[PDB]
RNA sequence: UCGCCUCCUAAAAGGUAACGGAGGCGCCCAAAGGUCCCCUCAGGCGGGACGGAAAUCCGCCGGAGAGCGCAAGGGUAGAAG
RNA sequence: UCCCCCGUGCCCAUAGCGGCGUGGAACCACCCGUUCCCAUUCCGAACACGGAAGUGAAACGCGCCAGCGCCGAUGGUACUGGGCGGGCGACCGCCUGGGAGAGUAGGUCGGUGCGGGGG
């Protein structure tokens, strides 16, 4: 399913496309957001 | 074979090729898009018996004291049979920071 | 070690035997041992937790280095395994390991093969390259009946420095080996 | 036998390697004209002749049916026809040499490959021997 | 030779019949069935002839 | 087998084979001259000797040169030969 | 301890232990224990080492056993199929030799039964 | 049948049609992505305990005929495997 | 200034494969060991480090060989811009310029830069 990271309990879903049987689950990746640079960014 | 080619990875100039023999270690900048050898550096064919790490350092401190006895700042590893390790190549006077 | 006993006696009898036998030109040109390998097939990855890596063990323990778990390349689907990667054990060994393994084999496994009339000289055939199987894995002088579950007949393959068979046969049988006639 | 074919019309245009020379056999039917062979026109012609020299010699088909022609069964027209009415057709260009007779004498070959090119649809030469060849 | 490893302890090999092997092993102290003095050996078959000249004559 | 041939210089070989001429080369190793030999007399010169027998051709100037037939090129429709040229023999 | 070809019988007296080794027997296993000289009697996860070899000394050596025995019946049997004696014929098909009806019996020598007869 | 992709028809730039030929897609993948470092394929020949004629292993010949998630091309090991 | 060797490129098989002999003063490699760095889903086989006891045996270099390979002209057909005809047709013919592919003669186991090390 499409799925979008959140900034951790902030702003920027970042929007990934999971493959959810397949693991998901606290997708956890780091990524740049559009304020304070650099995160952990759970999905959805 | 050892088709390794770490070579042609490198389009960036002043091609820095080593070569890693049982008894010498040799050293060459070459030049590319007009293949010519600028500066070359063997190691027992210049200076200390065959303890091959700390002379491996010194015929690269003489290589790049080479390099900048005509002012070349910029360069570029190479020899794809590498695995860059005790063949050391660490190194002042060459500004690749190497 | 580094004086194994069956290298001792390459090295002091069997090369100059080679090299009075057939007029080599080069202490090198006498067919050296480079490979050992020992193969162990092991299809058998079914259900009920089917483990059985037990048997790595087993062979790490007759010769003396860890074997890998090599990945099928092809997947057949006549016997029932597929995708790669259940099952197949292979060690390899080089120099005084495989000194060691030959004394363990040839002075002490093989001599016992349940009727052991021999070896099989037709099996060489073109390059270095004698290879034999194992019927029983448990000839070998460290695993008897009681460190096991079933019968793990394995592979060697002994590969030599020698370019036709002719050579080979003339190495090994002065190593140790005995064959048919 | 194989790979996907209702294929084109082509066309018959200019024989250069459409024609080279004899080579199996003695005698050759050789075309003079660019004109589709049927395969009921190559069973004709060597059911002509195998029965006219009776259990006779060798009598080499070297055209082979390699075409689809196709025909629609009498109606508009949505697509390609279903393909193989009588079945494939040999691409026949002129001085293909199209049936060879081996061994059998002049009397039966010439009363043979004239009963051949009779049931083929192409005006014909037939060649006797000593061909184009390449030994030394 | 790695971390994980057999160790392969020096291990004189004793048999039965009596020859020792100085060799390298696990398990240091071994002892097996059979080894060399197994070699050109023991009881052949009589052939058919010889004991059905063996059982009878005339 | 001895058959008389001319030199072509560079004239034209559909006005040759117009004038019945077969044109053709030969070539060697050491030469190379671009000929005719006349088609009326070449049939019956290679039709009874073949390529694994030595033709000898005689030139407008004298030379007698021994030659094998090498190639002949068809005509492939209108059967007739289009063109040869001779393997011409060394010493 | 193995004993003949690998087969070692554990925890079981000596005498029917001797047994589980082919060419061996009761009877036997019965002589060729105190003939050596060994308490016949004693189970064979304590048997002495050297009572084992000087058991095995006569086991290999004596007779031919597992293998050197074995493959001289497979061979007797062989030989006796060879142009077509009574008794290598029917081995040559599986039926029984010396003297068994075949109308009714010999499910060891035939089979499961191919149950494909009957009449109407 | 209606959109998309691959050839071909397409006439050696491109584009080009028909209810012309022949196939596919409506996804997938947190490693089948990135980078660093290694390694080479399929096949055939032999030789090897169960082992299929292709499991796994060894040795030669193997320059791409293997693989690249999937159709088809293009490409490709001096990697995209 | 020339051959010798080492690297490094260019043209990309006219230099490749397989042969057939030679090389060891150096160079280069194999080797001798795994303590040292780092190593291999096992294996210092590879990679790496230490060494220099021995050897060119492989590997590689350098020569001869045409067997396979590869390149392959002169011609001449094919095909064809362009023109002009014949053919109810399938298609063919002539002139004008181009002009192959295969084949045949043959050519061919390098050529060439750059920096080192050596008589
Ligand atoms: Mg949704
Ligand atoms: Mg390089
Ligand atoms: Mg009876
Ligand atoms: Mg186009
Ligand atoms: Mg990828
Ligand atoms: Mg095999
Ligand atoms: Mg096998
Ligand atoms: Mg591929
Ligand atoms: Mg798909
Ligand atoms: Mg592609
Ligand atoms: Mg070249
Ligand atoms: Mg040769
Ligand atoms: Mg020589
Ligand atoms: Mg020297
Ligand atoms: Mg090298
Ligand atoms: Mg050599
Ligand atoms: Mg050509
Ligand atoms: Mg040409
Ligand atoms: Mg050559
Ligand atoms: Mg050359």
């Amino acid at each position: 399913l499409l799925l979008e990271c959140t900034e951790c309990k902030r702003r920027n879903y970042a929007t990934e496309k999971n493959k959810r049987n397949t693991p998901n689950k606290l997708e956890l990746r780091k990524y740049c957001p559009w304020c304070r640079k650099h995160t952990v960014h759970r999905e959805v | 074979k050892f088709r390794v080619r770490n070579r042609i990875k490198r389009t960036g100039r002043l091609r820095l090729s080593v070569f890693r023999s049982l008894k010498h270690i040799y050293a060459q900048i070459i030049d590319d898009e007009k293949g010519v050898t600028l500066v070359s550096a063997s190691s027992l064919a210049l200076k200390l018996k065959g303890n091959k790490t700390e002379v491996a350092r010194q015929v690269g401190r003489a290589l790049a004291e080479k390099a900048l006895a005509l002012g070349i700042k910029q360069v570029a590893f190479d020899r794809g049979p590498y695995k860059y390790h005790g063949r050391v190549k660490a190194l002042a006077e060459g500004a690749r920071e190497g | 070690p580094l004086d194994v006993a069956l290298k001792r006696k390459y090295y002091e009898e069997v090369r100059p035997e080679l090299i009075r036998r057939f007029g080599y030109q080069n202490v090198w040109e006498v067919p050296r041992l480079e490979k050992v390998v020992i193969n162990q097939g092991l299809g058998e990855a079914k259900e009920d937790a089917r483990i059985l890596e037990k048997a790595a063990q087993e062979l790490a323990l007759i010769t003396g280095q860890k074997p890998a778990v090599t990945r099928a390349k092809k997947s057949i689907s006549n016997f029932k395994l597929r995708k790669g990667m259940p099952i197949g054990l292979r060690v390899t060994l080089r120099r005084d390991r495989m000194w060691i393994f030959l004394e363990k084999l040839l002075n002490v496994a093989l001599p016992r093969i349940r009727d052991f009339r021999g070896l099989n000289p037709n099996s060489f055939d073109g390059r270095g390259n004698y290879n034999l199987g194992l019927r029983e894995q448990l000839i070998f002088p460290e695993i008897t009946y009681d460190m096991v579950d079933a019968l793990r007949g394995m592979d060697i393959a002994v590969v030599t420095t020698a370019e036709t068979d002719e050579e080979a046969r003339a190495l090994l049988e002065l190593l140790g080996f005995p064959f048919r006639k | 036998r194989m790979k996907y074919r209702k294929q084109q019309r082509g066309r018959l245009k200019g024989a250069t390697k459409g024609g080279d020379y004899v080579a199996f056999g003695d005698y050759g039917l050789v075309a003079l004209e660019p004109a589709w062979i049927t395969a009921q026109q190559i069973e004709a012609a060597r059911v002509a002749m195998v029965r006219h020299f009776r259990r006779g010699g060798k009598i080499f088909i070297r055209i082979f049916p390699d075409k689809p022609y196709t025909k629609k069964p009498l109606e508009v027209r949505m697509g390609k026809g279903k393909g193989n009415v009588e079945g494939y057709v040999a691409v026949v260009k002129p001085g293909r040499v199209m049936f060879e007779v081996a061994g059998v004498t002049e009397e039966q070959a010439m009363e043979a490959l004239r009963i051949a090119g009779h049931k083929l649809p192409i005006k014909t030469k037939i060649v006797r021997r000593d061909a184009y060849d390449e030994a030394q | 030779k790695e971390g994980i490893h057999p160790k392969l302890v020096p291990a004189r090999i004793i048999c039965g019949c009596g020859n020792v092997i100085e060799t390298y092993s696990t398990k240091p102290e071994i002892y097996v069935e059979v080894c060399s003095k197994c070699h050109p050996f023991y009881t052949g078959q009589q052939r058919f002839v010889d004991t059905e000249g063996r059982v009878e004559r005339f | 087998y001895r058959l008389k041939a001319y030199y072509r210089e560079g004239e034209k070989p559909s006005a040759l084979r117009r004038a019945g001429k077969l044109p053709g080369v030969m070539y060697n190793r050491h030469l190379n001259r671009k000929v005719y030999v006349d088609l009326v007399e070449f049939d019956k010169v290679f039709r009874q000797a073949s390529i694994h027998h030595v033709i000898v051709l005689e030139l407008p100037d004298g030379q007698s040169l021994p030659t094998l037939v090498r190639q002949v090129n068809l005509d492939k429709r209108r059967r007739r030969p289009e063109h040869v040229d001779f393997f011409v023999l060394s010493d | 301890a193995r004993i003949a070809g690998v087969e070692i019988p554990r925890n079981k007296r000596v005498d029917v232990a001797l047994t589980y080794i082919y060419g061996i027997g009761k009877a036997r296993a019965k002589e060729a224990l105190e003939k050596t000289g060994i308490n016949p009697a004693t189970r064979v996860k304590d048997l002495t080492e050297a009572e084992v070899v000087r058991l095995r000394e006569y086991v290999e050596n004596t007779w031919k056993l597992e293998g050197e025995l074995r493959a001289e019946v497979a061979a007797n049997i062989k030989r006796l199929m060879d142009i077509g004696c009574y008794r290598g014929l029917r081995h040559r098909r599986g039926l029984p030799v010396r003297g068994q009806r075949t109308r009714t019996n010999a499910r060891t020598r035939k089979g499961p039964r191919k149950t494909v007869a009957g009449k109407k």
